[PDB]
């Protein structure tokens, strides 16, 4: 199971590559899905985003909440 | 780059391993933990987890291998249905991936029944069964469809576009069957486990929310967890500090791609076209409320809807000797088979277990597991 890039969004189907390796993708289940998103796919379906971006940002805010209760 | 490199550091999963270690020692007893997804048990096998982890700390192998549990009736009845099609001069074109194309039954495969001249086509997913309509309107196109959440998903789309388009050569077996509710059996019939590694991508669809009742009515601690290694060693981590501090909650730990409230949009879509009934579980028996039917408003998608066949009674779920019902209930592993790796093997196999990819027989096989 590996991760995509969507480099491409044509209505319900995108095309998505997977270490160089370009397929087309439906995403019903991923309406919203654009462009530079990374997208786990199933069956040839994408499932859901990955976005390390917001992951970082919860991680970060987390940290700030605890090192400040801390005494940092 | 794949981002989240971190999830799949070798020297992260080092020090993971050496934390459990040292969790452990502190450990009264013995620690059993269940996963139910095949990935997981990929993940496992593949990169010798079960070796660098204490003696008291046990991963066991649950039922998360959809095509190793269709049921035999279910296979046998859609080679009938192929024939008693032909003879009505009705000519179909079924569907199948690729694993479940040679399981085998008391009456033989999908793959002996390409070999007496039926069209039989191995197919990644749904769509291309929907191309396959498209492109043959003189035919009817079935594909037979076994799959948990995450593959229920994609059919329910594909089923929402056919309907809409109102295709009428486009039609499925539904064998799909629900997750949680096979965990609630197990946990009921015996196979004894004091955490639960919850399927990831069945997650994605599900939420958090969907494996929740299971902590609030049965008090065990679960995580969520992603398919890198580092994923299921951080998910064993926090099962062993959850039991040792005695905690009964949920945790996600994949929550890069879970959301608490999972995929609405698939949710809806399920829901829609399918309705829970009680189904059989080759080789586990019949589980309540586990299985999907097409809803009656939808009767005209299922291929039986079409046509009433019998399937001779008593075919035994598995041939003699093959212990897949005690390896896909984690009472025992592939290696505690007499015919693991001798009788039965990816080549020869035996069971449903060994031909599946997500088989745990498979698994072991593949990665020379000997033990
Ligand atoms: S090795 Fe074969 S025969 Fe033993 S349980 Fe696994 S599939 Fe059944």
């Amino acid at each position: 199971a590996v991760p995509g890039k969507v480099i491409e969004v044509n209505g319900p189907v995108a095309v998505v590559d997977f270490g160089g390796v370009k397929r087309e993708v439906r995403l019903d289940l991923m309406p919203d899905t654009k462009p530079g998103d990374w997208v786990i796919v199933h069956t040839g379906f994408a499932i859901e985003k990955l976005d390390e971006k917001k992951a970082m940002e919860i991680l970060e805010a987390w940290a700030e909440v605890e090192k400040a209760m801390e005494g940092f | 780059e794949e981002p989240f490199e971190a999830y799949r550091s070798r020297e992260v999963a080092m020090k993971l391993v050496e934390k459990i270690r040292e969790e452990a020692k502190t450990l009264d007893g013995e620690i059993r933990i269940m996963h139910v997804c095949g990935t997981h048990e990929d993940t496992v096998t593949r990169h010798g987890i079960r070796s660098l982890l204490p003696e008291n700390v046990k991963v066991v192998s649950g039922p998360g291998c959809p095509v190793c549990i269709t049921p035999v009736e279910d296979i046998v009845a859609m080679q009938l249905i192929m024939r008693k099609a032909r003879e009505e001069g009705e000519e179909i074109i079924l569907t199948t991936f690729g694993d479940m194309y040679k399981i085998p039954t008391p009456m033989g495969s999908f793959a002996d029944l390409k070999s007496e001249g039926f069209d039989v086509r191995i197919v990644y997913g749904i769509f291309d069964t929907y191309r396959i309509a498209k492109e043959n309107p003189d035919k009817t196109v079935v594909h037979f469809s076994p799959g948990f959440e995450t593959t229920t998903a994609p059919a329910a789309g594909m089923l929402n576009v056919a309907a809409q388009e109102e295709l009428e050569n486009f039609k499925i077996y539904s064998v799909h069957r629900l997750t949680p509710p096979a965990v609630e059996v197990l946990l009921k019939q015996g196979t004894v486990f004091q955490g639960l590694i919850a399927p990831g991508h069945v997650s994605t669809i599900i939420g958090v929310k969907g494996w929740e009742y299971l902590t609030e009515k049965y008090g065990i601690p679960q995580v969520v967890a992603g398919f890198e290694p580092n994923d299921v060693l951080m998910a064993i981590l926090m099962l062993i500090r959850m039991y040792k501090e005695g905690e009964a909650r949920i945790i996600n730990e994949y929550e890069r791609a879970v959301k608490y409230e999972g995929n609405v949009v698939a949710q809806k879509m399920i829901d829609k076209f399918f309705e829970v009934v009680d189904a059989k579980w080759r080789a586990l028996g019949v589980f309540p409320k586990s299985g999907l039917e097409l809803r009656k408003e939808w009767k005209d998608f299922e291929i039986r809807s079409f046509y009433k066949v019998e399937v001779p009674k008593n075919l035994p779920d598995l041939e003699k000797g093959c212990r897949c019902g005690a390896v896909l209930r984690g009472l025992a592993l592939p290696t505690d088979c007499p015919l693991f790796g001798k009788t039965c093997t990816p080549r020869h196999p035996v069971g449903p277990c060994m031909v599946s990819y997500e088989g745990t027989c498979q698994i072991f096989y593949k990665y020379g597991v000997l033990f």
